[PDB]
């Protein structure tokens, strides 16, 4: 996040590694005003379903991604939108 | 459930309370077999419902909320089981527990008047301008419902939802007055 002894955001972080295609000029994106959007996230998390993971690798950041996740949602059924994010801290936990 | 030395079940003891119309002939439900079908389970048993577990029982409730999720007919899932939660949480308070909010602007949303707020346990006696002290003064158990923000009182002489104790208005002999208005009479200056 230090280009020169500066602070690099995500989204330009995450620009400065585009590698276009030889014609396809892909725009970057634009940034979007944040929409404001204890849950179901934090019951999930924090509940006895992951309680030696817990130990091992920090919650807030994987709730924080399943706040976001949520709040993206595309269906109506919220307990889709939270597999992704429920499946990836498996994965660290493993 | 013991008509006479016999196990009744659920239907036929509901069967048993009906009690019908003159002209209007009900006919009793078909017991149907099962569908053969855990989102409640990370609630009901999580942090935000813990201050109730201790007091009431949730086997019966966990139960329910599976009924309700599997016999409802939309694909609200996270959504369509708020019935089941709020019951059990009308039951904490009951039980004198004291549940905590559950709800959300995207889980089970409750919309309230003017200003108000909707919260799962506060005091019924809400504080009005007539009655700013009546909150200190209850005798029931903490409600789930729709309340005034705090550090205000509800506004029941403008009906103009919840405002704060200084700016209340004053009611004599039926004409509504307002913050710095004076009355005098013979002997007296208010
Ligand atoms: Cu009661």
């Amino acid at each position: 996040l230090l280009s020169h002894n500066t602070k690099l955001t995500p989204m330009e972080f995450g620009n400065l590694q585009k590698m276009d295609d030889p014609t396809d000029q892909c725009q970057d994106p634009v940034p979007e005003p944040p929409r404001n959007c204890f849950g179901i996230c934090e019951e999930l998390l924090h509940g006895q379903l992951f309680s030696g993971c817990v130990a091992l690798v920090d919650v807030g950041s994987y709730l924080e991604a399943c706040r976001q996740d949520l709040c993206f949602c595309e269906d109506t059924d919220l307990l889709s939108c939270v597999c992704h994010t429920l499946a990836e801290y498996s994965r660290q936990c493993t | 459930l013991l008509s006479h030395n016999t196990k009744l079940t659920p239907m036929e003891f509901g069967n048993l309370q009906k009690m019908d119309d003159p002209t209007d002939q009900c006919q009793d439900p078909v017991p149907e077999p099962p569908r053969n079908c855990g989102i409640c389970e990370e609630l009901l048993h999580g942090q935000l419902f813990s201050g109730c577990v201790a007091l009431v029982d949730v086997g019966s409730y966990l139960e329910a909320c599976r009924q309700d999720l599997c016999f409802c007919e939309d694909t609200d899932l996270l959504s369509c089981v708020c019935h089941t939660l709020a019951e059990y949480s009308r039951q904490c308070t009951h039980a004198g527990g004291l549940p905590q909010d559950w709800r959300g602007p995207d889980f089970c949303p409750q919309k309230c008047p003017n200003n108000m707020q909707y919260h799962e346990c506060r005091s019924p006696c809400a504080d009005t301008c007539s009655n700013q002290e009546h909150s200190r003064a209850c005798e029931d158990h903490c409600v789930a419902g729709c309340f005034c923000p705090e550090g205000t009182v509800l506004d029941d002489i403008g009906q103009t939802g919840c405002v704060p104790v200084s700016k209340c208005a004053c009611v004599y002999n039926g004409a509504a007055y307002a913050p710095g208005a004076t009355y005098s009479t013979d002997c007296t200056n208010c």
